[PDB]
């Protein structure tokens, strides 16, 4: 999964 | 509301101290509260609420994927009838999700973002109700998938708007923004190569502004560069 | 109850996919529901309502511990006074805590126990009594801490007296059960030296008796060994 | 802290 912040 | 007689700066302290406990329902559910004082939240306040239901639905999300992949394996050939469970399981952990979703969106339309005039408290509620129908979308499958997909689009849109005209390349809610606007278009509305754009220009404009920040500005802005990076690395 | 509804069969699977997404709580009220069916656990049915459980108590545990620290710093000379909010917070976390406690003691009265026949599943039940008054006795303070203590070493003894009369040496519910009434005297009676005895008798009485074992048996026994020794360490 | 199973 990616990066989310 | 059972927070209704708490003191605000109650509330506040005690989704502090549950942060730190790791108590991430109690913490949404003290800024919950806090929201329905009805006065504007300052930075450290709109952090805690954001941190607290990102952990919240964050886990969801999590249990969610496990259960939609037992039940994806269910359904192909030659898989053992096992009965409505795995189903009903799922449907009952994506409803609690979508209740979340719909509490964070409804302390967002009442009254967060209507009184954020500022650029960072606006952008920062707009990238929240983005995210918010972001995760609407990844469960969703019916008549309305269409229109929560837009819904993100246009809360991300108009935070880019606000961001590109009122905030430096660096800052970083709108890296953050971008990051996750970018993961949208990959993830949600088919759109890899506008992720990639998005990134890719979002990473090299905060370059280009590095040297104008101080050793801690520097810090933040380039954590979430590197989350920029590892995204293209990933899609590339 | 809200599980009156859901067949047995159901609940079981429930819990096991609750296991893998992770969701704790969901699989204890799963398991209770199973439990309120009023017929026996089999011992794969008996390990998912421990493991729930374990869990859910395990968490609320480790809020507890790092909000009594936090409230301890407070009451100490040199620290500003900052309100009830850190007392009021340790509580409801605490009282959430003792619910539990009190659910799974109301399972095993009501009337897993009393139904146990065959010595694994009595030893095995009463063990979690043990373990689930010595949780009571983790936050007790008052009048009943003493009668709460003695709860949890009377539930234990007995599961000794029945296993050690039962059960080999190396058998898993017997050691684990050992384990953790040697944790009782070391953390609860304040009794270290009984503690380090417990475990040091244990340990060497299953030595003895792996020679017996399968490779699978053997597994399983020495994992525990070793969590004898590692209390050893830490205690010697 | 101790272990326990
Ligand atoms: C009130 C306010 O300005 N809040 C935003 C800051 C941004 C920095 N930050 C972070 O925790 C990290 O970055 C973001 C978090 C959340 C958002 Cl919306 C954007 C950025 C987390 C990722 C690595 C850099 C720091 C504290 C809250
Ligand atoms: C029905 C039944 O016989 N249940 C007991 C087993 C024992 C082994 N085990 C484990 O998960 C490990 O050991 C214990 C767990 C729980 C208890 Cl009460 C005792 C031992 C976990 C620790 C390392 C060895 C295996 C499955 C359930
Ligand atoms: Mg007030
Ligand atoms: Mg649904
Ligand atoms: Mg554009
Ligand atoms: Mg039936
Ligand atoms: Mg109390
Ligand atoms: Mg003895």
């Amino acid at each position: 999964f990616p990066a989310t912040v | 509301g059972a927070m209704g007689s708490m003191e605000r700066a109650s509330l506040i302290q005690k989704a502090k101290l549950a942060e730190q406990a790791e108590r991430y329902e109690d913490m949404a559910a003290f800024m919950k509260g806090a929201v329905e004082k009805g006065e504007e939240l300052s930075c450290e306040e709109r952090n805690l609420l954001s941190v607290a239901y990102k952990n919240v639905v964050g886990g969801q999300r999590a249990a969610w994927r496990v259960l939609s992949s037992i039940e994806q394996k269910s359904n192909e050939e030659g898989s053992e009838e096992k009965g409505p469970e795995v189903r009903e399981y799922r449907e009952k952990v994506e409803t609690e999700l979508q209740g979340v979703c719909d509490t964070v969106l409804g302390l967002l339309d009442s009254h967060l973002i209507k009184e954020a005039g500022d650029a960072e408290s606006r952008v920062f509620y707009l990238k929240m109700k983005g995210d918010y129908y972001r995760y609407l979308a990844e469960v969703a499958t019916g008549d309305d998938k269409k229109r929560i997909i837009d819904s993100a689009r246009s809360a991300y849109q108009e935070a880019m708007d606000i961001s590109k005209k009122e905030m430096p390349p660096t800052n970083p809610i709108r890296l953050g923004l971008a990051l996750n606007f970018s993961v949208f278009h990959y993830e949600i509305a088919n759109s890899p190569e506008e992720a990639i754009s998005l990134a890719k220009t979002t990473f090299d404009e905060a370059m280009a502004d590095l040297h104008t920040l101080s050793e801690d500005s520097y810090k933040d802005s380039t954590l979430i560069m590197q989350l920029l990076r590892d995204n293209l690395t990933l899609w590339t």
